[PDB]
């Protein structure tokens, strides 16, 4: 019964400046845990469909960095311990979205980036020719 | 006496007009806050200050109605005047989002709910709580001592004048999410279950009483045992 | 409050090397070319050789930041092999595990 | 049957033709004005109600990063142009 | 014989937690990591700085809640937020826990220049996984 009557909505102002057009957004997430990337993929894909963004997904090949260390504090050279760091990837490819839609989606999925997961988002913007290049001076 | 003080104040205000000084919100809030002493003698003069604000262009804040609420809320029979004063103040504030303008804006809801319980008017209490729930108005409820007082009077009025099926919905929505109840609120709730002939809930009220720090309250354990037996 | 006196000496070397880095860079540029006269480059050789010894970056040593061990250090974590393993073997280094393949 | 907003008025003051048309932008922040502004921040002082409000509060204070992430946030190399 | 992070067999009277009962070769197989950040991912930087901070936070909390910690800390980093999840006992009065939470969160926020939060989960006693 104790529900709010009226809710104040955040003010979104429509500007007079034209918006940015992104041909592609390549969201590459990196992590140590494959299951966490699976959950993040499901969340990011479902979020894109609800907002009407066309999204594809694929898994780049993982990387495993290994190195060796001595096992004893002193001598015993022929006895080592080997460690590794596994970097797993998941690439979300979004296409044909404006700058305003990209800012909202990226803010939504970047805030919900799980701990231990990094993101590298590559944005391909569409631009027109500069006015100086449209014709030769002479 | 009031007539002597009210003659000096009207002299300062006329001086303020001679010096080309415009009054602000605090000019009229200070008048209403200072007339709280005289009570009955200052009821009509206080309403002249309110109509004076509206005409000039100064918008009354939550503090302006708090001082008018406390001025009319004198010990006695509130039905004569306090009834239509709170009814007219809520028709004016209905569906308004408030901003902080006066230091005493966080005292209105505590004062408005205090009269609703005195008048035993539940429809008016819903309008007060409805105004508190529109927009960000919930932040004017005040400190903790004022927040517990507001909900104590609000829920004790629900247990009294509301159906038991709705009373138990407010009981779940407010406690402990909104406030922790006083031991006397648990007794008002038991008295509501008795009037509704729903005593199968008594064991639940005792479980909740212990969870709210009322395990060793004498008045509460005696109330529960008497109803059961 | 550094681990030992040897770490304290390296702390001072890194501080002095940072303070003279710009000066050493500018003087070295005069020496590392075949454009300026030899007479000017010979003076630049004497100038950089007269700077304090502990300003030379080749004297800085990458020691373990927790035990001051001068060798067996992994640069990425700045820890000796012994300290690194202690943290890794207790699962306190994010994403690092034993390697089997 | 008479509303409280209809009746006698003090009639001492007069209707403001218009609110202050031109403000005093360079008004000095006297100790009386800086302290009265803190009393207005106390009437809306309530504890955080949920996790979103903690993030909103940290964002306004500047503790929490602003999203989407800009790796150059808060760093403009003295407004220099590329040709400099 | 290997020693690293191995609680050795005894007479059957030594209680060990789940984390203490697993040797290093079970990391990522049967037990997770006690700290999660992006520093150790391929192409990421500042792994050395995150490591020093983690070592300090573990010593700070151990001495700030003496005799209260019932397990190792779990350190989480998201953006510039730092979350510290600790399992503590139910011996200290709640007032002292609230004091130490308000004190530690504020002190660490000013020390590492980032919003720090401390999440406490209380247990009646140290959770025993097995008796070695
Ligand atoms: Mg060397
Ligand atoms: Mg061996």
């Amino acid at each position: 019964v104790d529900v709010p009557k009226d809710l104040t909505k955040p003010v979104v102002t429509i500007s007079d400046e034209p918006d940015i057009l992104y041909k592609r957004l390549s969201v590459l997430v990196k992590g140590h845990d494959k299951a966490v990337l699976d959950s993040y993929e499901y969340f990011a894909v479902l979020a894109a469909k609800e907002l009407g963004i066309s999204i594809k997904v694929h898994e780049p090949p993982r990387k495993i960095e290994r190195f060796t260390l001595l096992q004893s504090v002193h001598i015993y050279k022929k006895h080592r311990v080997q460690y590794e760091m596994r970097t797993l990837y998941r690439c979300l490819e979004l296409e044909h979205l404006t700058g305003s839609t990209a800012d909202v989606y990226l803010e939504y999925i970047q805030r919900n980036l799980p701990e231990g997961v990094a993101m590298e988002v590559t944005k391909t913007q569409l631009e027109q020719l500069p006015e100086h290049i449209k014709e030769p001076i002479w | 006496k009031f007539e002597e003080k009210w003659s000096k104040i009207l002299e300062l205000l006329r001086h303020m007009v001679a010096q080309k000084v415009k009054p602000n919100l605090q000019t009229f809030n200070t008048i209403l806050k200072c007339l709280r002493r005289f009570h009955v003698f200052a009821r009509s003069p206080a309403l002249q200050v309110l109509r004076e604000m509206k005409a000039i262009g100064i918008e009354p804040s939550l503090a302006t109605y708090h001082h008018i609420i406390r001025l009319f809320d004198q010990p006695g029979d509130p039905l004569k005047r306090s009834s239509f004063i709170i009814y007219d103040i809520m028709n004016e504030l209905m569906g308004k989002r408030f901003s902080p303008k006066d230091p005493d804006d966080d005292k209105f809801f505590q004062s408005a709910m205090s009269i609703c319980s005195s008048l035993r008017d539940l429809e008016l209490a819903y309008q007060v709580h409805g105004l508190l729930k529109t927009g960000d108005n919930w932040k004017f409820i005040g400190p903790d001592q004022h927040r517990n007082f507001y909900y104590s009077k609000f829920f004790d009025l629900i247990c009294l004048m509301e159906q038991i099926d709705v009373t138990l919905k407010w009981y779940e929505d407010l406690i402990p999410s909104a406030y922790f109840p006083h031991s006397q609120t648990m007794i008002h709730l038991l008295q509501a279950l008795d009037v509704a002939n729903r005593l199968e809930v008594i064991p639940k009220i005792w479980k909740d009483s212990k969870e709210y720090g009322h395990t060793f309250r004498s008045d509460l354990r005696e109330e529960i045992l008497m109803l059961m037996a | 409050h550094y681990v030992d006196w040897r770490m304290w000496r390296d702390v001072k070397r890194r501080k002095m090397a940072y303070e003279y880095a710009d000066e050493r860079l500018r003087i070295n540029s005069l020496r590392k070319n075949t454009i300026l006269p030899k007479i000017l480059q010979d003076v630049a050789d004497e100038e950089i050789a007269a700077l304090p010894r502990d300003s030379c970056p080749v004297r800085i040593r990458n020691r373990c930041v927790m035990t001051s061990r001068p060798r067996g250090v992994k640069r990425r974590w700045r820890l000796s092999r012994i300290v690194f393993r202690h943290l890794a073997d207790h699962g306190q280094l994010s994403g690092i595990q034993r390697a089997t393949w | 049957r008479k509303n409280i907003f209809t009746g006698k008025r003090l009639n001492i003051f007069d209707m403001m033709a218009v609110t202050k048309e031109a403000p005093e932008t360079d008004t000095s922040p006297s100790l009386w004005d800086v302290e009265f502004a803190k009393q207005l921040a106390t009437v809306n002082e309530q504890p955080l109600q949920n996790g979103f409000e903690e993030l909103i509060q940290w964002t306004k204070e500047g503790k929490l990063w602003e999203f989407p992430i800009n790796n150059e946030a808060g760093f403009d190399d003295d407004g220099s142009e590329f040709h400099e | 014989k290997n020693r690293a992070a191995r609680v050795r067999v005894s007479k059957g009277d030594k209680p060990v937690t789940y984390e203490e009962a697993h040797a290093p070769h079970y990391i990522a197989h049967r037990k997770g990591w006690l700290s999660l950040h992006t520093g150790n991912l391929d192409g990421e930087d500042h792994a050395a700085e995150r490591t020093v901070e983690d070592v300090f936070l573990r010593k700070f909390m151990w001495g700030t809640f003496p005799g209260c910690l019932a397990d190792q800390l779990v350190l989480k980093r998201r953006g510039n937020q730092l979350e510290i999840c600790a399992v503590v006992l139910r011996q200290l009065s709640p007032h002292k826990y609230y004091f130490l939470v308000g004190y530690s969160e504020t002190l660490l926020s000013y020390f590492y220049k980032c919003p720090v939060r401390l999440h406490l989960q209380t247990v009646p006693s140290k959770v025993v996984y097995k008796y070695l």
